[PDB]
């Protein structure tokens, strides 16, 4: 039994996933080895954060990183429950470490995942607006996921898509007037705000 | 008038398309 | 459904939103057509070589 | 069997290219001048793109080093060669031969001309020239592109986004189609033919730089034993043989669109439009034809039709071609990948 | 399995014995939208039957 | 489903067909308004034993067959009015 | 119809016990899962359809072979 | 209507190079 | 079961003519 | 597109063969793939390999209908124990995200200038500096030295077309000036990647005979330059023979 200090056999694992990922053309042959290996349910995690972390590398967005994700969760759940909580991670506690480029990678990033409901959709509902506690960050991260998610589904289908929705951390309809402002406000700031309406219908109605 | 350096920027911004006529020299 | 060309090097086809009536997500042969005012994906095309 | 064109078609092109210049409003170029304040710079140019052939090799031949010596005294003494060659153009009209070799890529052969470094120091000078002053008195149009702005690639990319962000194609609510064309000009500069060019060339540039061009078409063409008067056709490796090939080319174009609807395409020479634009969604839809765009021989064009118009022109067709055997779509062509 | 050009899974491969399939008509008969497709067609059936 | 590989053989091919009926019995054959012949038959076995002594004995032509397929049938399961094409009846 | 491979499948997989043979005395038959009329109906084009819909596309087929 | 605004309104020779196709074959490939 | 995936033969192709199932897309 | 792949695994195959050949082999034991692939720094020859991959192989027959969409592989190149060797496909950023990264790059810059322009500024060459690689003209271009004289050189473009007529070997780069495009694509990243999934430079080494030139020292060691005798045997006259 050691207190162990350094993993250094499992920093050779993350050499190998990187590798897997810089050989291969296309997206959908990278998700193919990767499955080839049967990675264990402990490390199903890890395996995505390097996957995010080198996409973060790449100077720009990527379909590759993408199709790879999608081809990989359509093949098991595990996979499904992985990506979920690696949302969790970066939204929450990891957007602090990154700067200003990287959340344009993201943005779109999960665009497509959320888009195509690969994530589903109301998973989203974990992030909030407010004054109270968002990173500015925070703000830009979500400012473009919605300017992807936009250009593919148009502002109409994502009015269904929302108004099933309920997402509430983001839109409260029942209290916090201010935070209306701070939210309806922040849309017309985004430039959607084409399906902030009846919210400030409710603005008028508190009145 | 714009001058050498200038006149070259200014169509590299046409080049990408950014220029609108608007802001040609002549 | 389709149309098609050939530039330079490319072989291009494109679809129309509309029809291809089934949509999917695409690996990065595809560009995706933007309106220029509206802002949607309104048609995919595929390239080749 | 004497030159091909007749008279009449030569009448009514040269006529074409007038109407469109008048409409279009266009000052000809002048001879360079002897006092120009520009003008080291353009032969700074022309003189780096003959150098840089020379850049990478490590042994020289002999034809080389009698270039390099004339380049090097070229930069050395502006002024003198300038004179030397404001000279030649207002003169000479005859010319050493031209040297065809063939180069093999194992598919095709392609020739490979050369020129002899005196006349190619005046021609890179003087094709350089022509580039600078065309395009800033704004001869071609938008639409003839292997142009500047554009990598190839990126002409792709938006010409796609041409052909959709206008307006309406898309929906086939009706009958409604669209077609585009793709096509080649076959031979086209090996009939570009002389007395014709002087004249068109008079147009647009002084007589002089005219007359030294078509006469500096004209040469033998020594391949080892065989040697040949160059009559007819024209000569791409010449230094400047690629401006007249996309001049005479919009000849060509000026009668696939016809003058009004290049007269949409370009606008005013006020305000020549962008690659793709127009004024209104009517000026679209004023016609049928809503791209067109012509890469050296590359032509590209884009029809937008209604059950109507559309079946006129099958009706035009078909009556005068009538197959009740239903083959037409025999030997009708598309695409082996897809 | 060699004159059809087949492998059984475990079997000897061989060469094409009447190499050029590639000639085709572009000719409506066994056609897609004209076929069902209910069980695959394995190997082993075109070479058992 | 059959069809003869060229289709200037289709003669040939029909002078056996009906050879096959005789020989074997339980076949039953039939033709369509497409020009394609169809063989009906008891198991794929015997399918077997006739597209060989089809082609390697009675017609030599090589010829085109389709995916096994099968056979269906049209049942139901629960005003009501009806007409003629030139109103008389 | 799903009898294609069948006999081989079986005579394989057993290692060469077993044995099978198929026919048809009793004539029977049976229904069709699918709704023998549907717009909306689902086809694969390349796959197995989905059992919700089969007989749709045995009615868009068979009369897609005479017209 | 547009179709009229544009300008332009309404065998085996015993030899070689002379022939028809060796004139497509010299067409294509030396080019 | 070389099901009609794969090659004519690997004697000119370069490859070892390997064919393995595709992990990713099923449905 | 399959049958380009398809050349790329031949082509390649065949150049190895040649280097193998030139002794006399095409045994695979011989050349491990740190042969080829190890930067010319460590003494390979340093050449690129996108061949590898693995080449979508679904059934031909329904591809000339359908589009029937990937259902498996088939092994490209191979090893003999494998590693992987990462290609440079991965390298390069595909043309429509540069365009669009170039859309808005311009956009910031048009602004910047604004304001430079209101502030009566030159610009800081920071505010620019994050996007320097970015943009399809490449923002650097703005700031090349000689544009002064640069603005006078137009149709650049046919030229370099128009060269295949004027001359013999070819620049097989013609669709670019790096004048005026700036400078399209990086890679060295790829000689890092290629180095280590070798299994670094401490495996590579148990090929070569570094442990036989004494030195215990690795990364000290700059190769040197045979430089000297062509300059000296080449230009002398030298049987062609």
């Amino acid at each position: 039994q050691i207190y162990d200090m350094t993993s250094t056999n499992d920093v050779e694992f993350k050499k190998k996933i990187y590798l897997v990922l810089k050989s291969s053309l296309s997206g959908d042959e990278a998700a193919h080895k990767l499955l080839k290996l049967k990675i264990a349910n402990n490390l199903k995690k890890s395996v995505v954060d390097i996957i995010i972390k080198s996409s973060l590398q790449e100077s720009t967005f990527s379909k590759f990183y993408s199709i790879l994700s999608e081809r990989m969760i359509t093949f098991h759940r595990s996979w499904q429950t992985a990506y979920n909580e690696t949302f969790e991670q970066n939204y929450t506690q990891d957007i602090e470490d990154y700067e200003t480029d990287q959340l344009r990678i993201l943005g779109k990033f999960w665009g497509h995942l959320i888009s195509y409901e690969f994530l589903p959709m109301d998973c989203l509902k974990i992030i909030k607006l407010t004054e109270e506690e968002s990173c500015p960050q925070g703000r830009i991260f979500i400012k473009f996921l919605f300017q992807e998610l936009v250009n593919e589904l148009g502002l109409d289908e994502l009015q269904l898509r929302l108004n099933s929705s309920k997402l509430d951390g983001m839109f409260p309809l029942e209290g916090d007037a201010e935070h209306i402002r701070y939210s309806i406000n922040f849309f017309t700031a985004i430039g959607l705000g084409l399906l902030t309406e009846d919210m400030r219908s409710r603005l008028t109605i508190i009145q | 008038a714009l001058t050498s350096p200038e006149r070259w920027e200014i169509r590299q911004l046409i080049a990408s398309g950014a220029a609108s006529i608007d802001d040609y020299p002549e | 459904p389709n149309l098609l060309f050939s530039m330079c090097g490319f072989e291009v086809r494109i679809l129309p939103r509309q029809r291809m009536e089934e949509v999917v997500s695409n690996d990065e042969g595809v560009w995706d057509l933007v309106d220029e005012r509206t802002k949607q994906r309104t048609a995919k095309a595929y390239l080749k070589v | 069997n004497g030159p091909e064109i007749t008279p009449e078609e030569a009448t009514t092109i040269f006529s074409v290219m007038v109407e469109w210049l008048e409409s279009r409003s266009f000052s000809p170029i002048p001879f360079p001048p002897l006092t120009y304040k520009n003008d080291t710079k353009i032969l700074v140019l022309a003189l780096e793109d003959l150098k840089d052939v020379y850049a990478s090799k490590v042994r020289l031949n002999a034809s080389e080093r009698e270039e390099l010596a004339l380049i090097e005294e070229a930069y050395d003494n502006p002024h003198d060669t300038l004179n030397r060659i404001k000279k030649y153009l207002l003169t000479q009209r005859v010319f050493k031969p031209v040297d065809i070799t063939m180069m093999e890529n194992y598919q095709n052969i392609s020739p490979v001309y050369s020129v002899d470094p005196l006349e190619k120091i005046t021609d890179a000078y003087l094709d350089q020239y022509l580039w600078y002053e065309a395009d800033q008195r704004k001869l071609f149009p938008n639409w003839i592109k292997p142009s500047d702005s554009e990598i190839p690639p990126l002409l792709v990319y938006k010409w796609t986004q041409g052909i959709n962000n206008l307006s309406e194609i898309w929906d086939v609510s009706r009958g409604q189609s669209a077609v585009l064309l793709e096509t080649t000009l076959g031979e086209m500069a090996e009939k570009i033919d002389f007395t014709l060019l002087n004249r068109l060339l008079r147009l647009i540039v002084d007589p002089n730089i005219a007359d030294y061009i078509t006469a500096k078409n004209n040469v033998v063409i020594n391949f080892k034993d065989m040697s040949h008067v160059n009559k007819y056709g024209l000569i791409r490796g010449l230094k400047f043989a690629s401006f007249i090939f996309q001049y005479y080319g919009l000849v060509i174009d000026l009668l696939l669109l016809g003058q009004e609807r290049a007269t949409d395409l370009a606008g005013p020479a006020n305000n020549p439009n962008e690659f793709m634009q127009f004024k209104s969604k009517e000026v679209e839809k004023a016609h049928p034809i809503r791209l067109y765009t012509r890469y050296l021989d590359r032509i590209y064009m884009l029809f937008h039709f209604e059950e109507d118009e559309g079946e006129e022109l099958t009706d035009e067709y078909l009556a005068e071609n009538p197959d009740p055997n239903f083959e037409n779509s025999i030997g009708y062509n598309n695409r082996k990948c897809w | 399995g060699k004159a059809l050009n087949n492998a059984i899974p475990g079997g000897p491969k061989f060469e094409p014995l009447y190499p050029r399939e590639e000639e085709e008509d572009y000719n409506e008969f066994n056609s897609i939208d004209r076929v069902i497709f209910r069980v695959p067609i394995r190997s082993e059936y075109k070479v058992a039957f | 489903v059959l069809q003869p590989l060229l289709p200037r053989e289709l003669p040939k091919l029909l002078d056996a067909l009906n050879k096959i009926s005789k020989y074997y019995p339980g076949v039953i054959i039939k033709v369509e308004e497409s020009g394609e012949h169809v063989i009906l038959g008891n198991g794929e076995l015997y399918m077997d034993c006739l597209l060989y002594d089809l082609r390697a004995s009675y017609a030599k032509i090589e010829i085109k067959i389709s995916d096994p397929l099968t056979v269906f049938s049209e049942s139901c399961s629960n005003s009501r009015l009806g007409e003629e094409n030139l109103p008389g009846l | 119809i799903e009898s294609a491979g069948f006999e081989t499948d079986l005579r394989l997989s057993t290692n060469g016990l077993g044995m099978c043979q198929l026919y048809f005395w009793h004539k029977i038959w049976r229904k069709v899962p699918g709704d023998v009329l549907d717009k909306d109906a689902f086809i694969p084009k390349l796959k197995p359809a989905p059992i919700n819909s089969l007989s749709r596309d045995f009615v868009m087929k068979t009369r897609r072979r005479k017209g | 209507s547009w179709r009229k605004g544009t300008a332009f309104g309404r065998g085996y020779i015993n030899d070689m190079t002379k022939s028809e196709y060796h004139q497509e074959f010299l067409h294509k490939h030396v080019r | 079961s070389y099901n009609g995936i794969g090659l004519k033969s690997a004697k000119g192709s370069s490859t070892s003519g390997h064919v393995q199932r595709s992990l990713a897309s099923n449905n | 597109t399959e049958p380009l792949l398809d050349i790329l695994v031949k082509g390649e195959t065949r150049i190895q063969n040649r280097v193998k050949l030139g002794l006399n082999s095409k045994m695979p034991t011989r050349f491990p793939p740190a042969v080829f692939y190890t930067p010319k720094e460590l003494g390979g020859l340093g050449m690129i390999s996108a061949s590898h991959i693995l080449i979508p192989a679904s059934d031909l027959s329904w591809s000339k209908q359908t589009d029937t969409g990937i259902t498996h592989f088939r092994a490209g190149m191979t090893h003999e124990d494998e590693k992987l060797i990462p290609t440079i496909f991965r390298y390069i950023t595909t043309w429509e995200n540069e365009f669009l990264d170039s859309q808005r790059v311009w956009a910031e810059y048009a602004t910047k200038r604004q304001e430079a322009i209101q502030q009566n500024r030159r610009l800081a060459f920071e505010e620019l500096e994050g996007s320097w690689d970015r943009g399809i003209p490449r923002i650097s271009t703005l700031f090349q030295r000689d544009r002064h004289t640069l603005a006078y050189d137009r149709g650049h473009r046919i030229r370099r077309e128009f060269k295949q007529y004027s001359l013999e070997r070819n620049s097989p780069f013609w669709w670019t000036n790096s004048h005026h495009d700036g400078k399209l694509w990086n890679l060295n990243a790829y000689r890092t990647d290629v180095i280590q999934a070798l299994g670094g430079i401490e495996t590579i080494l148990e090929h070569t005979l570094f442990k036989g030139t004494g030195f215990n020292s690795w990364e000290g060691l700059f190769w040197e330059k045979a430089s000297g005798f062509e300059d000296s045997m080449q230009f002398k006259k030298l049987t062609h023979a």
